[PDB]
RNA sequence: AAACUGCGAAUGGCUCAUUAAAUCAGUUAUGGUUCCUUUGGUCGCUCGCUCCUUACUUGGAUAACUGUGGUAAUUCU
RNA sequence: GUGGCGGCGACGACCCAUUCGAACGUCUGCCCUAUCAACUUUCGAUGGUAGUCGCCGUGCCUACCAUGGUGACCACGGGUG
């Protein structure tokens, strides 16, 4: 029932002049980042409708993309970097949110010939990332924003402040689900080991995140009678990956200035909870 | 001289008689000896 | 809509050949044929 | 002899 | 930008290479067209009259280019980059040999049945048809010799070099008659009438010569850097035909003013034009093979009458 | 028809041998596959058992791996330079094992400010050891790697090889200079 | 291993220095039960 | 003296030779490591085999053949063919209308490897077959006893 | 019945048109390759943003069939 | 209850082994002729490096190198209801 809708929008000569068409945009933006094939295949269509100057001239590539038998091919002749580009300079700004989108929408679905399935999560967001390489600080703040939408609320309020009022506003009726929690920490692995040149400016907020989820993920450890022993598995996965990119983020950035409320928060949810039983877990495999 | 790298003058028997001297030049002969020695700068 | 018909000899014409002829194609492990032109 | 270049004369 | 050119419902049938088409070379009398392509290097005749093809014959190893010794398609001579020359008479293949060095581009003297091997040797070798005796050698004295080309109207053999100099020889007496100056690669050179001669660049400049003057005429430069592969003449409409294989361009022969310019969708290899019609055919990189027609160049060919209705 | 049979080479002490049969089915030989650079082009050809070979026609990108840092990536193809075999390979650019070739710069130099954190192509425990050889990262700041070719595109399809390093490298320039 | 290298580091390992662009952190705890490793 | 006198470069295959390392050890020795096999049967690497730098893909020793099949003995009787030598084996032909005998011999072809030095002409070779190393070759030398 | 699909026709016959290690006999190797069929093994899924309520089974065609025909002419079309 | 479990067969199917084989090698051994004593490099003869092709090893072939290989213990050539 969307597709028919988009048709015959599509098929419309001057989309300005239509009633409402400011409303239409963001829906046909927000439509950009749908995991169906077919969906954004004919919601890019509308949105060449409006033929934006800039825009226009990378159709082609944005179309190959989105085809299932040429995505590989298109990743390497459509290169971004600013050494060498087929988009020109003055380009960049109008195209990289149609760019953006579109390979977020391909990074859940699929990311080439063989890249389907659960088991390939972690190649398909790969090839993406490396392909993002080349932008700017400023142009791949886009990406990031869309890879940690669930997580925006463990972002506002001060380093220290957060991972407190995260343990007390947590409740065992509803939570952010484990296995969606399980891909954005993936998700998180593979940004921080590629990009870490352009991920300076927004690490400060990332410790935030990866800190609050810890502190949560171990409370819920702590009450493991009132809940189900199938869940416990998974958290012990979830808590183990989180001390471990902090152990890598502390392992490089040397240089980095940690202010004192950062110092506070690595304590509340990564030392605290397991320091007094370290002698009992330890003796047998180093534990993170 | 391996592998026909060096010429040879033996007779080939297939291309014997493989063509026949066809001509048509319009210029006479008198006229080509002039324009030869006048070509380019000389 | 002309969908194709028969000369006086009883050959078929074909869609591809350009002619107001006949001519000798490949046709279907392929045949010389001879076929009226469109 | 293989590699004796032939001569010609213009008639 | 008033041309409005066509492009071409099916006016032969499977004239589509496998692959890709080499080279594209219309016969003299123009009932025959023949075309080479990879992958299992093919020789494929187009009938003209029939709108099909005669036949194809595969051959050993992928031919460079082909040159038509006869009137009708009966005699043909292909050159390889395995430095093998083969024969085909008119039921096939009929005789093969070899040359010492790999040769670059041929060029076949039908006065005397000498036949000119231009390639990786300062020497040029030459081959005598009526006698089975390869000729004496010439010495270019150049390390390495591009391209060649005969005149019909005189009889002159110029040869280019990798130097950027060409060298014009005598057929008659063998003898190196002068020599033009002009670190650039000579990509293609031809011969259209009697005084007049143009030499392609590497970088991408096609250079009008007259052989009185060393002086060039008149100059044109592709703006792109790609080496101009072929450049051919139209007399009726003074128009110098220029290809490299990003575009082809057309252009009168005086004040270089442009006709109009082609860019297909992928690269020509080579390109033909059929004698005396607007029609043209290229040769690309894709299994299909171009067609176009150009109504304001020139009339439909006889054989495709029914296209001036169609237009 | 391409044959590469035994028995029409001559005799050790030099006699030639009467055929006593013609060419058979198995003892075929195939024109060869001249890659060049270009937009990718292949075609797929059975053999002998039913299999299939991958006769690479134009191709223009390839995974190279970085053997001293152990960095595998995908890259473009540039020019032709080298070859063992032939100056005529070089100069048509035809892609066969062995040969030396251009390769981008960019994939190794994003994976190394990304890994090691220190600049790299700018104009102007055992712990990490960020240290390059002056050929490297002269290299580098040109932009281009020479890179040596290990796999056939004639028979699977693709072209995969590495960098060169070392005392290969250095030979490798030597004659590079020496031809010109 | 783990724990036998933590000792070690603690104890053949100079007092850090500050240096330009690097500041040494502050932390609130700083009981501070020789180089520093050794208290 | 200098093992690179081809065109190409001459690398032994299973050797990975630019592994980098710290200033420390390559200021010690540049050493490649050298790979050697037991052909087995009891036959003895020699030791400048191991100790050696030449590169030879068909020595038995330090190269990619295996050797399978007859294990024969010869007199060395020509050295002029780059690692490859002439050998001679005599015996006799048995007559039974005669019930005699007459002397026969028959020529070898048999690669040898630059490991195997002062060999002159006349000393008992022993070698082993090993798969058609070229058109007429097909056995390589395994030991080498002087006359 | 007709048609679609699968398998075999490369064996046995028959036969006047070539050949000194080239074939052939015995031994010997597959660690240098190919294989329809016979026989024996092997042939399951934790989570991993695809969301809310096709795996009780998913898509597009074509012969046989009905009917209109052309030519000296095929069961050609 | 758009519950949960199931037998004996048919066909197809990735890979390993086996059978039927097929194909290149090793060794051993062929009739007459010296009034055939030298042959091979007469489009490679011997080998080295790299490559194309091939089911694979290989002058099988192509580029760049050395000058080799066989022979009175009869090479090579010619014959032989």
């Amino acid at each position: 029932q969307l597709i028919a809708h988009l048709q015959v929008f599509s098929k419309f000569s001057n989309p300005r002049a239509l009633y409402l068409e400011s409303k239409l945009y963001e829906l046909y933006l927000q439509l950009l980042l749908h995991q169906d094939q077919m969906v954004q295949k004919i919601t890019l269509d509308c949105i060449m409708t409006y033929k934006h100057p800039h825009v226009l001239p990378y159709r082609e590539n944005l179309q190959r993309l989105l085809e299932d038998r040429s995505f590989k091919e298109e990743i390497v002749h459509f290169s971004i970097s600013e050494d060498n580009a087929v988009v020109k300079t003055a380009h960049r700004a109008d195209l990289f949110p149609i760019l953006m989108r579109i390979l977020y929408g391909r990074m859940k679905n699929k990311t080439g010939s063989k890249t389907q399935g659960k088991s390939a999560s972690g190649t398909r967001m790969a090839i993406v990332l490396r392909f993002l390489a080349g932008t700017q600080p400023e142009e791949i703040q886009i990406f990031l924003d869309l890879l940690f939408e669930p997580v925006r609320h463990f972002k506002n309020g001060e380093c220290h402040s957060a991972v407190i009022q995260a343990v007390e506003d947590l409740d065992l009726s509803k939570v952010l689900p484990l296995g969606r929690q399980h891909g954005i920490l993936n998700s998180l692995e593979i940004v921080l080991k590629n990009i870490s040149h352009l991920i300076s400016a927004y690490l400060p907020k990332i410790l935030q995140i990866l800190l609050c989820m810890t502190a949560t993920v171990s409370h819920i450890l702590d009450q493991r009678e009132k809940i189900q022993l199938r869940f416990i598995n998974p958290l012990k996965n979830l808590r183990r990956l989180g001390i471990k990119m902090v152990t890598d983020i502390f392992l490089d950035w040397e240089s980095y200035q940690f202010r004192t409320e950062e110092i506070d928060a690595v304590f509340h949810g990564a030392v605290w909870p397991q320091i007094s039983r370290l002698g009992s877990e330890s003796q047998y495999s180093p534990t993170p | 001289a391996s592998k026909g790298r060096k010429l040879r003058f033996h007779v080939l028997s297939k291309l014997l008689s493989f063509m026949a001297p066809i001509d048509h030049t319009t210029m006479n002969d008198d006229a080509r000896t002039e324009l030869y020695r006048s070509l380019f700068g000389q | 809509r002309i969908s194709g018909g028969n000369d006086k000899q009883g050959f078929p014409m074909k869609q591809g050949v350009l002619t107001h002829g006949r001519v000798r194609l490949l046709l279907s492990e392929r045949k010389r044929k001879s076929v009226r032109g469109c | 002899k293989a590699f004796i270049p032939p001569k010609e004369k213009p008639i | 930008n008033e041309v409005k050119i066509y492009s071409l419902i099916e006016l032969i049938q499977d004239f589509e290479m496998p692959t890709v088409c080499t080279t594209i070379k219309v016969s003299k009398d123009g009932q025959y067209i023949l075309a080479t392509g990879t992958y299992k290097p093919r020789v494929r005749c187009y009938d003209t009259y029939q709108l099909s093809l005669k036949f194809e014959r595969c051959l050993d190893s992928e031919v460079v280019t082909f040159e038509i010794l006869s009137d009708d398609y009966s005699k043909i001579v292909f050159l390889h980059n395995d430095r093998y020359i083969e024969f085909h008479s008119q039921s096939g293949f009929y005789y093969k040999t070899r040359i010492p060095k790999f040769g670059r581009d041929f060029s076949y003297h039908y006065p005397s049945c000498d036949l000119y091997f231009v390639g990786a040797s300062s020497e040029v070798y030459r081959l005598n048809l009526e006698q089975g005796r390869y000729l004496n050698p010439l010495q270019t004295d150049a390390a390495e010799n591009n391209v060649c080309d005969i005149n019909s109207v005189h009889g002159l053999f110029a040869t280019g070099t990798i130097e950027g100099r060409v060298e014009c020889w005598d057929p008659r007496t063998r003898n190196r008659v002068g020599l033009l100056d002009c670190l650039p690669t000579i990509s293609a050179l031809k011969f259209n009438g009697a005084l007049t001669m143009a030499v392609g660049t590497t970088t991408g400049q096609v250079l009008l010569y007259d052989l009185r003057s060393d002086k060039p005429l008149l100059v044109k430069d592709h703006q792109y850097g790609l080496p101009i592969k072929s450049v051919h003449f139209q007399d009726s409409l003074d128009l110098i035909l220029s290809a490299d294989s990003r575009i082809v361009k057309m252009w009168n022969k005086n004040s270089g003013k442009i006709f109009t310019s082609l860019e297909p969708e992928h690269d020509l290899n080579d390109v033909c034009l059929y004698p005396n019609s607007g029609m043209l055919l290229t040769a690309n990189e894709t299994p299909k093979m171009g067609i176009y027609y150009i109504p304001v160049l020139g009339p439909a060919p006889r054989w495709c009458s029914f296209l001036d209705n169609l237009t | 028809g391409i044959s590469r049979d035994n028995w029409h080479k001559r005799r050790k002490t030099g006699g030639k041998r009467k055929p006593y049969h013609k060419k058979r089915k198995y003892e075929l030989g195939r024109p060869a596959a001249n890659t060049k650079i270009g937009p990718r082009r292949i075609h797929t050809v059975r053999v002998r058992g039913g299999n299939k070979k991958y006769r690479a026609l134009r191709l223009d990108v390839g995974n190279f791996s970085w053997g001293s840092e152990c960095c595998t990536r995908k890259t473009r193809i540039i020019d032709v330079v080298y070859n063992a075999s032939n100056n005529e390979l070089v100069r048509t650019k035809t892609l066969v094992k062995n040969c030396i070739v251009l390769i981008d710069s960019t994939p190794y130099r994003q994976w190394y400010e990304s890994h090691y954190a220190l600049p790299l192509g700018r104009k102007k425990e055992r712990k990490k050891n960020a240290k390059i050889s002056s050929l490297l990262e002269e290299q580098f700041q040109q932009g281009k790697l020479l890179a040596c070719i290990a796999s056939r595109p004639g028979q699977c399809g693709r072209a995969d090889g590495y960098v060169l390093e070392g005392k290969e490298l250095e030979f490798y320039l030597r004659k590079i200079k020496a031809r010109k | 291993s783990i724990v036998m290298d933590i000792v070690d580091d603690l104890l053949n390992l100079p007092d850090f220095e500050p240096t330009e662009t690097v500041l040494n952190l502050l932390v609130t705890g700083c009981v501070y039960p020789i180089t520093i490793g050794g208290r | 003296a200098d093992i690179q006198t081809e065109r190409a470069y001459q690398k032994q295959p299973t050797i990975f030779q630019n592994k980098k390392r710290v200033l420390l050890g390559e200021t010690g020795k540049e050493k490649l490591p050298r790979y050697y096999k037991n052909i087995g049967l009891g036959f003895k690497t020699p030791k400048e085999a191991i100790e050696g730098t030449y590169i030879d893909k068909k020595c038995p020793f330090t190269g990619n053949v295996s050797i399978r099949g007859r294990i024969l003995s010869g007199v060395v009787t020509k050295m002029k063919m780059q690692r490859t030598i002439v050998i001679r084996r005599d015996y006799l032909h048995y007559i039974r209308k005669y019930n005699r005998f007459e002397k026969r011999h028959k020529n070898m072809s048999v690669h040898l490897s630059p490991c195997f030095r002062d060999v002159q002409i006349g000393d008992i070779v022993t070698v082993g077959e090993c798969r058609p190393l070229s058109k007429t070759v097909r056995f390589n030398v395994l030991k080498v006893t002087k006359a």
